[PDB]
RNA sequence: AAACUCCAGUUGACACAAAAUAGACUACGAAAGUGGCUUUAACAUAUCUGAACACACAAUAGCUAAGACCCAAACUGGGAUUAGAUACCCCACUAUGCUUAGCCCUAAACCUCAACAGUUAAAUCAACAAAACUGCUCGCCAGAACACUACGAGCCACAGCUUAAAACUCAAA
């Protein structure tokens, strides 16, 4: 997070506001604000280390790193505020709206799309073929399946040794 | 309008509770029945795979589950 | 944020109240706040009996302390006021002068059918 | 009648319960829901549509465990009415309504109006409801009853939930 002597985002840019008295910078610090302008603080941050154009805010990649300081914003409420099913859809819908976002970022500017993951530390995932439910049968199944698969291989291995050998006899 | 219609779903979902409720101890008995048949048939189908693919036992450390037990 | 405290005082002699309104104002110092004034509203009577303390209340003084704090503040300050015997109430809301009134153009009819219908 | 008579009245002290008036308002939230006070956090998406099953929610009732307990209250006990029993009435009291941590996943969960976009000119239009329609998409439907059923399958559900038939029968529904 921001230092909490940060300037607003709103006072940073007054001619002066560095000879103005300790308590004035005080007043105008993130210390004495609420959360909301300390995300608008990281979200110039993130604007500025990735974006190319900062004041493009309409941009898809401005989007993704408004919607991105949001979502970050709702797992820290929702580390204190478990029961919190409100806030928890928010989270979900928020993470699910951003997918989508990558997804036309990734098709339609890649050079930026990498930018972004990099800039914002979201590892780029694609989506399963199919929705089913993996229930105790299947999940069984699979695995009784994945090791019958991992004993032929070695039966099949321990199948070439023993006719390489015999076929070395007869020489 | 008429509840005529819900009523007839009033009447067949009181004596079907009534039913239920009378034969609860028959029909516990043959859930349970079920549900072992339900295992072995499971486990029929675990056994079908690894000799259908050349063994001749189980995977070496493989028991197979009880997954319709309520434990 | 700016916040404002409304502080009612046991009934007490000046040098006590001096004492407890410097002792309630070093505690909001001490918590990181900037406090901006104090007002007096005066001794008067309660509107309604209050227990506080082990004790009964009819009459106490009214204080404002207008204060800038960070919002984690509010929470600590809010528990310090509970163990002060000399605080019959104490009460932190945001500062009524931050919220900026919108303008009104008036009063504008709402039809009878929407208030049925609706 | 029973019950109570450490009863009732005044006065004072005193809540893990519930939130007059405002509210003749029609706001917030995806819905369920949400109307005492304060503060903190906080109410997704710069194209739309997109799921019985994926993901996350979901009144009331109910389950498991630990607490609280004013009042209410299935059940139960007593009194009364009754030919008599249960109910309706009275008294007492419990599960439960509350809190916490898990479940359960249902409603006439209904504005009984799917989402989005557009139109008020044509014919206004079976009827009633709620003026009549267009584009587009998903979901769903194809006589009644059998049937919120049977079987199968899944599920922390075990007298449960979800999905959901057929045979026999009828000329209606
Ligand atoms: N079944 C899948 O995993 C899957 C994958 C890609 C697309 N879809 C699309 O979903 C729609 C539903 O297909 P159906 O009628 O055969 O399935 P269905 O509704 O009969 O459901 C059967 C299975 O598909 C899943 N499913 C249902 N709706 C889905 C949806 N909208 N998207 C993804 N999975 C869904 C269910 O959870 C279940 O596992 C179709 O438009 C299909 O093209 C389904
Ligand atoms: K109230
Ligand atoms: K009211
Ligand atoms: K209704
Ligand atoms: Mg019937
Ligand atoms: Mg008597
Ligand atoms: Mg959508
Ligand atoms: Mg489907
Ligand atoms: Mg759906
Ligand atoms: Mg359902
Ligand atoms: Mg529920
Ligand atoms: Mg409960
Ligand atoms: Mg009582
Ligand atoms: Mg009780
Ligand atoms: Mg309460
Ligand atoms: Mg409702
Ligand atoms: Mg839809
Ligand atoms: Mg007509
Ligand atoms: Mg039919
Ligand atoms: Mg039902
Ligand atoms: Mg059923
Ligand atoms: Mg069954």
């Amino acid at each position: 997070d921001p230092p909490p002597s940060t300037l607003l985002k709103d006072y940073q840019n007054v001619p002066g506001i560095e000879k103005v008295d300790d308590v004035v910078k005080r007043l105008l610090s993130l210390e004495m604000a609420n959360k909301k302008e300390m995300l608008k603080i990281k979200q110039e941050q993130f604007m500025k280390k990735i974006v190319a154009n900062p004041e493009d805010t309409r941009s898809l990649e401005a989007r993704i790193i408004a919607l991105s300081v949001k979502i970050r914003s709702y797992e820290e409420h929702l580390e204190k505020h478990r029961k919190d099913k409100a806030h928890k859809r928010y989270l979900l819908m928020s993470i699910d709206q951003r997918k989508k976002m990558l997804k036309n970022l990734r098709n339609t500017n890649y050079d930026v799309f990498e930018k972004i993951c990099w800039g914002l530390g979201i590892e780029y995932t694609f989506p399963p073929l199919y929705y089913r439910r993996a229930h105790r049968r299947f999940v069984t199944k699979k695995a009784l399946c994945i090791r019958v698969f991992q004993e032929t291989q070695k039966l099949k291995k321990r199948r070439r040794a023993l006719k390489a050998a015999a076929a070395a006899q007869k020489q | 309008k008429n509840v005529l219609k819900i009523r007839r779903r009033k009447m067949n979902h009181h004596k079907y509770r009534k039913l239920v409720k009378k034969t609860r101890f028959l029909r516990r008995k043959v859930q349970e029945g079920r549900l072992r048949r339900k295992q072995i048939k499971f486990e029929k189908d675990l056994r079908r795979i690894w000799l259908k693919a050349g063994l001749k036992e189980a995977p070496e450390g493989w028991q197979t589950p009880k997954i319709y037990l309520r434990g | 944020p700016r916040y404002e405290l409304a502080l009612i005082l046991k009934a007490m002699q000046r040098p006590e109240t001096a004492a407890t309104l410097k002792r309630t104002i070093e505690a909001l110092m001490d918590r990181g706040a900037i406090v901006r004034d104090l007002e007096n509203l005066g001794e008067r009577a309660l509107p309604y009996r209050i227990s506080a303390h082990s004790q009964q209340h009819n009459r106490g003084g009214y204080f404002l302390v207008d204060f800038y704090a960070p919002t984690a503040a509010v929470e600590s300050m809010v528990e310090h006021l509970s163990r002060d015997i000399d605080v019959i109430r104490g009460n932190i809301v945001k500062h009524p002068l931050t919220q900026e009134l919108k303008e009104c153009e008036g009063i504008v009819p709402v039809p009878l059918a929407e208030k049925l219908y609706s």
